[PDB]
């Protein structure tokens, strides 16, 4: 789920905002 | 020899062959001399021809397409050097697409003050393997011998005897009947005569006696009257530093070209005045400059139009121009490079300037020095300058790193609807076409159309630095009309100084040099940021971010574009030391030598290497022998016009729906030892034994103080070389004969370790007989303490005894003399 | 600058009324 | 029509209004 | 019976779910519909809610910004037919806005004739790939989905189902968990069929309850009448909405009610082709004292006046409400974003119209190619006028080709002038053309002739090279001279060329020069002259930047500016396919030669570096090498060739197990035209077998104590032998050792051992070849004499 | 081009520091 | 392109055919 | 020369016409 948006694409910085507590 | 003609200006010799001999009595060619376009002589009508008269060539020898010609031993054999202030495609000795040349002549060249020797695309070219061009030239890189017939070796040679000096090869000859004399390596800058001795200090090339230089020709000092004299007495300038010519002759020469013109440099009457020197006119001196200076360019009936990269190579060493130009280059990538290469170093352009037609320019940066337009020609109705037909001009050059003065004519800014206005004002002031008070023809209802340059700017709310990533944040901005805002376009570049802003690189079709990302709108509150997907650290980059938003029928952008900011990566670990390289060149010396490390990351304080003892293997005491962004992958890719207009269309449709729905829906109401270098590159190993094998590590830290980070160990291995100062056997040869004739042997090992003795070699001779050979195995040897023989006969037997070690064979041991007996 | 339209004039509105009815056709 | 009357700048309160009954 | 219930005309209900009872006594809902604005419902206000009796919609249907609703099997489940008589945005239905919807209702719904949905700002919805639109909808290139969470996974859309692969998907085909898909015959889609998956009778469309049984049928397909799904209806009952038909007596009735004014909003039914509608089409007439579409004397128009003097059209939805209109009492103006092209829904609606009392604005065209969907319309009044007193419009223009055909229609503007600006999709030839037809007395027009067609061709003059020389790398040519009437305007001309083998080549067009795509451009100067035969009649140049052996696409065009001439477009050439000769193979690559074997080598290489010319036979010679004579001074004390043809290995044979062999390697072009070959040598290994000491060991015991010995030399020598090893021994002391150099060998024919001693004696001798060794001779014996 | 992994972690403290950040 | 020693006796002496020789 | 007038400043097609007779 959070690998398959960001380790095989690129994620954005709203993505990447909620992967966090 | 001597210099008994006449000096003649140079003669562009070409298509005949009556001016060449005109060449016999002068003495000295004084200017270019070219040798071209000779298709109608035969190879028949030489036989060996050599003029007595003629003895240099001042500016470059040129040999261009010259057919009919076996050998260079044709036309004269005494060129003893090649020297000047002027030079052909930058060679001395330029040999050049000639056929049916075989051989090579002369017999007096052995050096080269300035100058290189090409001798290229050649179809029968021999004799270029015998002599080697180290004492013939007073350079060993510029040399270019390729594309001949005596590189593959074809080419056959032989030269008189296996006689020609020399101190398919043989001996150093140009030609079969001509040797050439190899200077001895005792003076090594005054070339050597035909006996073969070198010439004085103060000669050079070719003399006819040696420490003579009143008889030589072609000498470091200068020449007059006959001889090498070392000054040149006033008003006698130095011509080519060869010889001595008075002011008055000077300038005769200079006047008389008006062919590279002579002028007064340092004394020397050279005709050429180096890079940063101008003209003072009261003796034409080439005085010094500080940069580029004014000089004339001769354009084609004063005009050069420029519509090509290579149309554009012409105007190289040109300060100030001498007529008009006309810019119409189209397409093309990476223009701007070529450009500011080819002129950028023209500082002022004495007519008109034309920008018809013009394509593939977004920003012009060609011209940096370019100050003052003197406007000696003007397109008829009082214009100093045209633009026209460009449709990608977004910007001018910066107005804060150029500076441009006009004294005449009216702008002119036609059918340019992408260059807005505000440029246009700008250069009405700066130009100094507005500081005159004279109306200028410009047109504003062709240019700007559906386009501007209405910008706000962005405030970085917060940045998280990091070694490999560089968070951004910013401000949350929003168009007057929330729903037209489309995005943000985070644009980067490298900035290696602080110079770096969107006038350097691109501009032109083809080529970007600014990354670009894209970031989403934000929430309708959370601040729109990026993060960088890995970057090298310890670097420093150029950033800036741009706005996108939905265009009216108009065009008109609401977006807000940040200025450009730099921003370097933070400091990491030091990169491993790139190639460690030790090499024992001694029994107790290493020396060691590497590079630095592939980026680091701050300063190196100090490396770190340590080192210790391998003994010897043990196996051996054993045996015995007795465009500029990435698009290899995309992920995120650059843009392209229909990507744009795509997204614009669908966010148009979208809103007309929306708005179109709300309207129907709402209507009002109804340890280890080691060393430490700092700032070096190399170590020293004092002190260790001989072969012995040391694994030698090599660090590197960018920080030493703070915290000992460094770099990763690279390893290396260093076997010394054994010692060979003792390898004879040591110790008296005992001899002991028992009642059995047993002559048990006791000789001692070699003291020195010299490695390790894989055997002892024993060579006896029996008087009146043959000798014999016997290898002694370091078994037997400790068991025996020697050797032990059984079954020697009476008489006297001679005994050499030479150990085996590691660095090679010892010396026999001097024959030992026992008389057996019975 | 700000303009209400789209769902910020609709979120806008709803405060006004919409717990009394919109207009009705 | 929601969009013709105010969508250029602030809606007044009675425009609001307007589309309630 | 087919439609136990009642039929409801199209209502709106917002603010209030209790109203929704109202249609649950009806199974048909005449018009539209709408459901939105509720924002005090709650989910348990909605799954408590079951609806029974619905069965076709005659229009679309809105559903916006609901709160509540969880599914559509709240809704009316047995909906079947879908038609969208009146569209809205073009659309026969849409969803927006929907916070508590996670899933679709709609089980029987499989056709839909006309509309496409609309579908954003649905972040709580799944199950929007399983629908399987086209064979739903009839139409499936106006479907439109964005910003939605479904574009990545949300709710996984697993059910546990047919799961068909048609549109390239292999999940699970369905609308609810529990409720799959309905699949059915290919050619009982179009007739209907049954909801146990059986085909149905074909006069019926959608679902059934019986398979092949027209008397049971949901929906219809053309018309419903007696309880049954009819295709035509007798004359009595008049077609209406096209899904049933209806006796005379309610048409009257209707009409009559509509005559008397005690109701606002309709039309009169009158009785046109056997059917009572509330219009009439253009030459006939209404007259209420017939109730039909009487006829007029000569076409009678019918004058549509337009309510603000002006209406934008940017759906047919607008367009729609102008069917049968003649006479256009305002202005028009146009655009278009995205979506599909509708030249033949637009003409189909409004090609009726004939004239029009104000002007014709166009702007940001995108789907429309051409204007070509009017043809009715010759006469154009422009009564209302514009701003600068043009009689038409054409802004930012980037779709439009061609305004309209100048043979088969044309077009007359009475009064007023012309604009054409920012439009490099159609060229000054349209606008030239239009202009004379229309006869615009000459008028102000202000035509911009350098920013349109800036992107579009209208050039017709065609150029042919003449003069043809290529050799290897150059392309000299000539062509026919065209120039304008003026010779001063030309700029020269485009050579465009480019490399391209594969013929799919299209000419430049006015295409950008800067992006992937390039037309290497060569500009050639203007003679600027009326043709003189004094240096050469036909212009020539020459082409240096082609490479041997390649293929080049050229054409030219001819640059000329033109603000006085308007028919003057300059000329260009025609596409040409030129392939370069080439020269020699090229050089070979890579001749590495190594030995596998000891009596074979195994080359590899690699073809020429340059592909240039066709690749054929190569030639290989080999030679051998010996040893030289310097070797025999140390101690330790024509020619045969193999040809290949287009292959990158060889195998040599003819060799032996030492001695370097000299190798060379060329390729050739033509079966003639070779080049300069590569140079390698190598030495096979040796064989250690035949260097072996051979022959008998001759011994000469002499009774002096000198035994001189006799040995053989090796069957071949591998180079040379430098030297023997000849190790001896005296019993009772270890063994000796001799070297044999080639001196001592020949000297003494063998060897010489002086200072012997009686008794038997043990040799052996081994040899020394450059390479390996020999073997050591077994122990001979011989008893030395005393 | 892409971060995975310790690249992935170090990111999401970068952007999630202030909060704390599970992987 | 660029005409010089090789290219330059090409260029011209395939312009040529429709005159004689000359280098 | 020849080869100093149009390997620099490149000769154009009617340059090289002017060549051979």
């Amino acid at each position: 789920g959070i690998v398959e948006q960001c380790c095989t694409s690129i994620c954005s910085l709203y993505q990447l905002e909620n992967y966090c507590n | 020899h001597l210099y008994p003609g006449e000096v003649c200006p140079g003669m562009d010799i070409r298509n005949n062959l009556t001016r060449l001999h005109e060449l016999e009595n002068c003495s000295v060619i004084e200017g270019h001399l070219q040798i071209l376009l000779m298709f109608k002589t035969r190879p028949e009508d030489f036989r060996d021809l050599s003029f007595p008269k003629l003895i240099m060539i001042t500016d470059y020898l040129l040999l261009f397409r010259v057919y009919g010609l076996e050998s260079l031993k044709d036309l004269f054999p005494n060129l003893t050097v090649i020297r000047g202030s002027r030079l052909f495609f930058n060679y001395a000795l330029v040999i050049f697409e000639m056929v049916h040349l075989k051989e090579l002549g002369l017999y007096n060249l052995m050096n080269i003050t300035r100058g290189s020797v090409r001798i290229e695309k050649n179809n029968e070219l021999c004799y270029l393997a015998t002599i080697d061009w180290s004492r013939i030239l007073d350079s060993v890189e510029d040399n270019y011998i390729v594309l001949n017939k005596d590189d593959n070796e074809e080419c056959g040679d032989i030269c008189p005897g296996t006689n020609c000096p020399a101190t398919q090869f043989v001996e150093r000859c140009w030609t079969h009947s001509h040797c050439q004399k190899v200077c001895p390596t005792i003076c090594k800058s005054h070339g050597c005569t035909a006996e073969g001795l070198c010439c004085h200090s103060e000669c050079l090339g070719n003399c006819s006696q040696p420490d003579d230089p009143t008889k030589c020709v072609a000498c470091r000092n200068f020449y007059l009257d006959g001889r090498c004299v070392e000054t040149c007495p006033p008003p006698y300038y130095h011509f080519q530093d060869w010889r001595c010519v008075n002011f008055s002759f000077c300038q005769d020469l200079h006047h008389k070209c008006k062919c590279h013109q002579y002028v007064i440099h340092n004394n020397k009457c050279i005709p050429e005045c180096p890079s940063g020197y101008t003209m003072n006119s009261s003796n034409l001196l080439c005085t010094p400059c500080l940069g580029p200076c004014p000089k004339v360019c001769h354009l084609l009936e004063g005009e050069k139009t420029i519509d090509s990269v290579t149309s554009a190579q012409e105007l190289r060493g040109c300060t100030v121009i001498n007529g008009s130009l006309i810019i119409n280059i189209r397409g093309g990538n990476n223009l701007a490079a070529e450009l500011e290469a080819n002129l950028g170093l023209i500082e002022e352009i004495s007519g008109y300037l034309k920008i018809r037609r013009s394509y593939a320019l977004v920003s012009l940066s060609f011209f940096r020095k370019l100050r003052l337009i003197r406007g000696e020609t003007l397109e008829i109705g009082n214009y100093s300058f045209y633009a026209l037909d460009n449709q990608n001009l977004r910007q001018l050059w910066d107005w804060s790193k150029h500076n441009l003065t006009i004294t005449q004519g009216k702008l002119f800014f036609h059918y340019n609807p992408k260059l807005c206005l505000s440029e246009i004002h700008k250069m009405e002031e700066v130009s100094g076409t507005k500081g005159r008070q004279e109306r200028n023809d410009i047109a504003l209802k062709t240019n700007g159309d559906q386009a501007s340059c209405e910008n706000e700017l962005l405030k970085f709310s917060y940045i998280r630095t990091s070694f490999d990533k560089i968070l951004l944040r910013w401000e949350p901005y929003w168009p007057p009309d929330f729903r037209d805002l489309l995005g943000f376009m985070l644009f980067y570049k490298e900035a290696p100084y602080q110079n770096v802003t969107e006038f350097d690189g691109q501009d032109a079709c083809g080529s970007n040099s600014w990354t670009v990302v894209d970031i989403d709108p934000p929430l309708r509150q959370n601040h729109p940021g990026w993060l960088m997907r890995g970057l090298k650290p310890w670097t420093q980059y150029a950033i800036f971010v741009k706005t996108l938003v939905t265009f009216s029928d108009e065009r008109r952008t609401y977006g807000a574009k940040s200025d450009i900011i730099y921003v370097q990566t933070d400091a990491t670990n030091p990169s491993v030391p790139l190639d460690p390289i030790s090499v024992s060149n001694s029994s107790s010396q290493i020396i060691l030598k590497w590079k630095p490390p592939s980026d680091p990351n701050g300063n190196i304080t100090h490396y770190l290497v340590f080192w210790e003892r391998q003994a010897e293997d043990s196996e051996l005491f054993e045996l015995d022998y007795c465009y500029e962004d990435s698009a290899g992958e995309c992920c995120s890719c650059p843009k392209t016009d229909s990507q744009i207009l795509k997204e614009l269309e669908e966010s148009s449709f979208r809103k007309t729906f929306e708005d179109y729905l709300h309207n129907v829906v709402f209507v009002p109401r109804p340890h280890r030892p080691f060393e430490k270098v700092v700032n070096k590159e190399s170590l020293v190993i004092s002190g260790l034994r001989h072969f012995t094998g040391y694994r030698i590590e090599l660090q590197a830290c960018n920080q030493d103080t703070p915290e000992e980070r460094c770099s990763v160990a690279a390893y290396v291995s260093a076997r010394t070389m054994p010692e060979a100062k003792a390898d004879d056997i040591v110790g008296p040869v005992t001899h002991e004969i028992f009642e059995n004739n047993v002559v048990h042997l006791m000789w001692q090992e070699p003291k020195e370790p010299n490695g390790l003795i894989v055997l002892y070699e024993v060579s006896y001779r029996r008087y009146g007989d043959e000798e014999l050979h016997l290898c002694v195995s370091r078994k037997h040897f400790a068991l025996e303490r020697g050797c032990r023989l059984r079954g020697l006969s009476p008489g006297n037997y001679s005994v050499r005894i030479r150990a085996t070690s590691l660095a090679g064979n010892g010396s026999w041991t001097e024959p030992t003399y026992f008389y057996v007996t019975d | 600058n700000q303009h209400l339209c789209g769902s910020h004039l609709v979120e806008a509105l709803y405060l006004v009324c919409g717990e009394r009815g919109f207009f009705y056709t």
